């Protein structure tokens, strides 16, 4: 009849008549719809980029909505000005669950900083030729000659939690400090009901980065429904303009993929492209998005159904999402990045060997019930 | 290689309206600003504005705002300066020019708008 | 607005001198160590030519015996050695706030 | 026969005689004795509020030996004083093998701070009405009108670890700084032979946490036998009072439950409820203390014994115990959190997939050994 | 016939007449070379006693190619002057793939540091009876009564990452921080491009440890190919001599062991001895270097050849290497220390009950199938 | 609601000694104090003492130390306030008062306690 | 012990006035911005009446025309509009340091 | 080099006497609080044995009548109760900066 | 227990050349170095200089530069002295001390060097 084979516990290759592949090794190369809803396409943007709105992301400051987000591997606008992220990868495990947002105004420029002015630009974060800054933070400096102290605070209306993002500048020079802040010994004090930390300037001449000697670092919190965040401040302040309320969704994550963006609609999604089967296995990508086959490093997997010519007991148990790409960690964060890589590539053997066996297992069985009742009749 | 090419010069009478354009060519007409520079003959450069190719968001002086308007043609590249209306006044040439790095690298020819 | 002030009206100058032009901003021009103070070169019946951008930075394509230097309010422009293709007039120009201003100018006539 | 019935690798539901329930599903809900030795019940305060000493939590004070400790879900007497703790998460797990405590002074008062007052009370910590303080940490004061420095050490005589506890007052205003302490540069250095640390106030106006706008923010340590620990101040000092003698022991931990304290004796327990059973496995929480079932995630798991009317192997290998809650980890720290929950979760999904297939095992070579003899004979 | 026996399924200890052992149980209880490579061993060194360059750790400071990594448990000379050592356990993570050095000068003595003197020792770091300090570091002090500021660059032109490596002093007395920087307020801020710090000195009286109460703490980064880092300090400055160009390997490690070091050839390697054999577990150490059999927490497992007398994917998908001793975390580290030993020994119990059963499996279908044609013929 | 009851008047010579009672209700007697305030008329209020109901602790002022002693029974809400004895002094008004915010929220009727 | 003096002794007050009832303690009555200092009200025949407690916290169940302020030794009681009800003894009491000590009273009659 | 001055020539001492011999270093001979100065004793006609070493700690097998203290440049050897067998010379000597440098010497001398 | 035996007196005359040994023994002879002090009878103790058991390097002081050179014998353990060439000056015993805690706690006997 037909050449399908099977392997079985003692043989292999075991010529049969009739088989079911359980694994979906093919996909389209694209980045599909998830059901109707389009995905987040950050493009040349990284994370960091996204959130301080680059002035090259500026295209998606209008989308508020998405499937997943596709960051491209090697993402070249982001940062622009250079600098330290606090807690950049702890904020990218939270922006993995965000489904949606609203970029709403915390202190809104033209009213909410009397006595300062807020057009601070820099040639790091040029867009068309003009030097500009950031979509979502101020930098603040002098009004007449004067830097006063600043002080503001924000509650929390939006019945959410609300993402706020700020940065402290860290000059080259002192001659530097003192031509835009006018203080040489300034602070930085954001405390709110369970957090509070104090900035202080580090004043160094450092390698030039994208022509700079100086930092800002970036910082993040996230403030509680019906809570109050309070900056105060001598100088040194990039100061906050826009805020994200966060609404928190199950099925989402960050994939990292240069997959060309089409128009489908899929149920399944990989870092190198969208899944459309009924197949309980795959072999593609153990990073999915929506409901998928489970990944097994295997090439060959069947299950015999007729005799020979001379599977929801696996599926239902693993039930883990790998979401490691190689963005997760950090410089320091070696002995957690091994530690990780050691329970994913655990998972992934054990349960591979738990999908095989069971193919094997009831490769033997059917085939020796078949031979069963060629001796009853 | 990087060329913006103008109209030629007009010659007009106080109380109508001229049109100047700069046919861009050899770059990406977005990633770019696009200035307009007024050199009147013994007097000196003045900058007229500069306009956004990527938003199309104009930011004019205001010793030439509400009768000077930029506009743009983004299917080509095509950038556009309209007077509304002109004097005897502002009889100068007008150069286009491009945002690099804060700067006015690549002019053009220049446009001899003469109010007769 | 930051006007600028060029020095002299127009300069002398020999073929082997050394022509000094400098202008002198109302204002500072510079904001986190960044002078944004071009210079612009433009013979008679001709666009502008940009020389040095912001402000000791030379373009690509502009001969190295053009150099400029200065911080904050002081800028200076200085040709040496002065070759005869120099006969222009030369601009300084601001991009720090807007509107953007430029200079008087300086005719380098060579004797 | 009976009505009883066993499932099977290839068919399941199989009608047999007789059948074994390897399962204990049920649990009397009630919070029994261990061995005879009774737990700790912190009732309504926190791990923060016992080990500091809270006014509310004054009946705790007394009881220095346990077999676990009981903590209720949402406890709310716990760090009276608005403020951080730092490594509150890491002091849970040490606390987590401890079984025995000897609540001794370290520096008496009346006797071990000349020169200050040790009257110091709050009124957030307040009990029967007039306001109070912890009763394991000395709030210092000014006497005459002086705060001179401090000095103290103490070398541990008592065999055993030690664990001290202080605080650091962070003030509201400077006028606030001035009137307590009587000075603005103000430091506390806590030096010892491995380990050595600054801290500076930080006066900064809070959002009212319990009424206050300042915090103190507490630290500890962990003395060796034979170490000494030198406490040096010039303000800001919540000096310590009474500490710990640590005595180590491996069947312990901190469980949270709602369940009622009854007077029972048992083996197992469980946040539901103890357990008094002899099978092996168990469907009622994974977080046991004692000698115990292993948990499952299973619903039916039996092994048949008799024909059919028309397990120490696994047991060996589990070896693990969970303790996770929810508690143990921290607002920046998901992606060990993440990974916390992707490791337990996984091993009671391997274990529930050996467990279910080593009895779908058992049952097809039992009932065709049971079903070879009736052709022998 | 012979008296081997093997395990089956439902019966155990069945009499045969032929096994295959699959367990190699002995070894020769050296430390023998891994190819003809020699290993590196540290003796009565640590690993921060190595790369600081101890007085008393010379005779390692020539070898700069190694096979793996042989350190003491409890090693005596390391870190001579008391102090922290930041991140001291992240950089043993680094040195376990590192397999070759290039130990040279980055900033060179004689030439590097002019107006400072480069000659101070310590009692605490004594060789030969002569107070010494470290070889890869340098203690600058005041030269003609005036210690200036300072500042160095070094642009990595080694194609390679540069582990660069330096020391902050923190004073016991504030008459001893004057006599020897001659400023009370001084600073060291180490930059580069992706790296920005700037530490300040503690004077406080510790414990004495090794006779100083004075301490000094140990820092390090890693250099990019073409990359800068820039030094600069007002004092306090334990100066970088020499420094390391890192070439990663992928078969490497740092073993804690005991034993005697021999001159073999093997092909494995454990911390309790070479294994030369051909079979495919064993049970002497899950930590392994080299081509090594899989650790199995058994110790009888044999596979049956013939009658009765009246395992390539197991080894396949195990693909994991353990590399934890107990020195891999830290006193502040015990939720992640715990987390690490849970992974380790879910593993070990996993991938023990996968090869058990397997050959549990296997035992049965040979006996029956051997059986079977008994009644055919 | 809550409300503190106490005993009647009493009429004492100075040599014997006087027991009030102070019935708490409404609330639970623990995890609230019992301050005792001497009210004498052509003097003004002075504060006797409070006494711990929780713990059993009393504490005193030094002026009403040695003859004052104040007492529990916890089993019903009663506090009592005892003087070994009576002098011709501390002839005045008793009240029985609570500790909710370091204060004296709610008070007694008062027991007047004369001394012929 | 912390003394605290009334001041005035008495005041004269018409309906419609503002009584400003103020007592000055010895030492200072504010631990950690907490000012310890309660306000009590004596009908005669009666017991004392709760109506501030620290230092400017009105209880509930007073009526909101009493307000009391002040920081640090200088504590102030302000009374207006004067209802005819408040015919009382006034008294202020320290809660910082044992013994708890009151005022001298102030009598509030109404013309 | 640091040059040691030892302090007086040579004592006059009685048997009960408290005998002080002092050096003075003309440089400072400690660094990160370690003072380098050890205190040597040489009978005639054989080797100096070493006292106290670096400028306190007494060696073991040497009486406890023997202490030595002093920090910077200025150091004294305090002896008593005076036995009659310290008749010799006494040397201090810096272990600080090579060369190592000795003193002049100090005869004991009992009556 | 520990002890230095050196050498016996010698008489040379000013022109030739002396070694000195000094022989240690009781303790291991690397991780202790080996001074030499030079005792002139008149004049007091001077530091020629200290060699290194474990590496072998010596370090003289400039005084006693060029002249003298100290040498090793780690086979057994024994530590020489060689003055090239003796004048009538460094007529001097000659002690070899043991560093232990940068002092010199074991000396030797002395070598009396007479040079007649
Ligand atoms: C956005 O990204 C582009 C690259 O996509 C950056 O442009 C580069 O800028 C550097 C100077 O810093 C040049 O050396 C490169 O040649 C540029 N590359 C290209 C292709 O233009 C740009 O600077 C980034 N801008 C922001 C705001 O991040
Ligand atoms: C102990 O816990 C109780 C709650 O059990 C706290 O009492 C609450 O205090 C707040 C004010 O901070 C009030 O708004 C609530 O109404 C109170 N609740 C109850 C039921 O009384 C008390 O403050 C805590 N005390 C300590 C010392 O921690
Ligand atoms: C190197 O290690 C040795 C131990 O092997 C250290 O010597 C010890 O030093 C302490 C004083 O700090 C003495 O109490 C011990 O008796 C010594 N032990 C031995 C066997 O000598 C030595 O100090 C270390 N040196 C360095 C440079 O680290
Ligand atoms: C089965 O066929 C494949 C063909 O690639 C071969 O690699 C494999 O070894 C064969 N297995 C057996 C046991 O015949
Ligand atoms: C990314 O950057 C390159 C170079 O600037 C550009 O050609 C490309 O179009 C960019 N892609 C996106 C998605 O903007
Ligand atoms: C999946 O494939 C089926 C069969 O070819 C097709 O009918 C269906 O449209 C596909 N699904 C998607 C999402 O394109
Ligand atoms: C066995 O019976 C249960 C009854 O709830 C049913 O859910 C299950 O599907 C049955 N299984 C089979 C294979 O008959
Ligand atoms: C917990 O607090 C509530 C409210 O104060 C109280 O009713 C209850 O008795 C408390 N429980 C314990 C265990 O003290
Ligand atoms: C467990 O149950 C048995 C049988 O009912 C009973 O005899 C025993 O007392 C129980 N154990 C406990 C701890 O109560
Ligand atoms: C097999 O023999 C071993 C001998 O040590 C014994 O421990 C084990 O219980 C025996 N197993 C069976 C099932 O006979
Ligand atoms: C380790 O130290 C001891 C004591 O100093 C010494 O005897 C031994 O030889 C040393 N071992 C090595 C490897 O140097
Ligand atoms: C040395 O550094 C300090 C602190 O940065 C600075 O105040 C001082 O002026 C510097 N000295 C020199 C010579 O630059
Ligand atoms: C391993 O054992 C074999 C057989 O005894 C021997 O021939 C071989 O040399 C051994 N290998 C090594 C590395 O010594």
């Amino acid at each position: 009849n037909s050449t399908d084979t099977v392997d079985t516990v003692l043989e292999k290759n075991v010529t049969v008549t009739h088989s079911v592949n359980l694994l979906e090794d093919s996909h389209n190369g694209k980045l599909c719809l998830l059901k109707g809803i389009a995905p987040l396409q950050l493009g040349n943007c990284s994370v960091a980029g996204w959130i301080l709105g680059n002035p090259e992301c500026e295209s998606l400051i209008s989308k508020e909505s998405w499937s997943y987000i596709v960051e491209t591997p090697n993402p070249e606008n982001g940062t622009c000005y250079p600098g330290y992220f606090a807690d950049y990868e702890e904020l990218r495990e939270q922006l993995s669950s965000v489904s949606s947002f609203e970029r709403f105004e915390i202190f809104p420029k033209e009213s909410s900083w009397p006595k300062h002015t807020v057009t601070g630009v820099t040639a790091s974060c040029s867009h068309n030729g003009k030097s500009s800054f950031y979509r979502n933070l101020l930098w603040l400096t002098e009004k007449n000659g004067l830097y006063p102290n600043l002080s503001n605070s924000y509650v929390n209306n939006k019945e959410k939690e609300v993402l706020v993002l700020w940065g402290v500048h860290h000059p080259s020079n002192i001659g530097d400090q003192r031509a835009i802040y006018h203080t040489e010994n300034a602070y930085v004090s954001v405390v709110s009901s369970h957090y509070s930390r104090r900035f202080t300037p580090e004043i160094a001449k450092r390698p030039k980065v994208r022509g700079q000697e100086g930092r800002i670092n970036y910082y993040w919190t996230l403030l509680e429904p019906g809570d109050t965040i309070i900056f105060e401040a001598n100088g040194n302040l990039i100061a906050p303009w826009y805020a994200f309320a966060l609404s928190r969704g199950f099925g989402s994550g960050i994939i990292t993929s240069n997959a060309p963006m089409n128009e489908c609609d899929a149920k399944c999604q990989t870092p190198q492209g969208a899944i459309n089967s009924s197949l309980p296995f795959q072999n593609v990508h153990p990073v999915t998005i929506g409901e998928c086959p489970k990944y097994v490093r295997s090439t060959k997997l069947r299950m015999v159904t007729g005799l020979r010519n001379i599977v929801n007991s696996v599926i239902e148990k693993m039930n883990t999402q790998f979401t490691a790409v190689g963005k997760e960690f950090n410089k320091l964060e070696r002995r957690m990045e091994n530690l990780n890589k050691k329970v994913d590539d655990g998972f992934l053997d054990i349960w591979t060997y738990n999908a095989e066996l069971l193919v094997l297992l009831e490769n033997e069985r059917t085939l020796d019930f078949h031979d069963s009742n060629v001796k009853n009749l | 290689q990087i060329q913006l090419v103008q109209s030629g010069p007009e010659l007009k009478k106080p109380g109508e309206t001229v049109r100047i354009s700069c046919k861009a060519s050899g770059y990406t007409f977005t990633k770019n600003g696009m200035n307009w520079v007024q050199q009147a003959p013994g007097k000196g450069l003045k900058w007229v504005g500069w306009i956004n190719t990527y938003t199309g968001e104009p930011s004019y002086a205001d010793d030439f705002k509400g009768r000077f308007a930029f506009s743009l043609e983004t299917s080509a590249s095509t950038a556009y300066l309209q007077i509304n209306n002109l004097k005897n006044e502002d009889m100068a040439a007008y150069f286009c020019a491009r945002m690099v790095r804060d700067a006015m690298d690549f002019w053009g020819q220049g446009t001899s708008v003469t109010v007769s | 607005d930051i006007v600028l002030t060029q020095s002299p009206a127009s300069l002398a100058v020999s073929l082997g001198q050394r022509a000094t032009i400098s202008c002198k901003a109302s204002q500072s021009v510079d904001f986190d160590g960044y002078n944004y103070l071009n210079w612009y070169q433009q013979k008679p019946g001709q666009p502008p030519k940009l020389l040095i951008y912001a402000a000791s930075n030379l373009e690509s394509g502009i001969p190295a015996r053009f150099s400029g230097s200065g911080s904050g309010t002081d800028f200076t422009l200085n040709i040496h050695p002065v070759e005869e293709e120099d006969a222009a007039t030369y601009f300084c120009q601001q991009s720090n706030e807007d509107p953007y201003t430029f200079g008087g100018g300086t005719k380098l006539e060579i004797k």
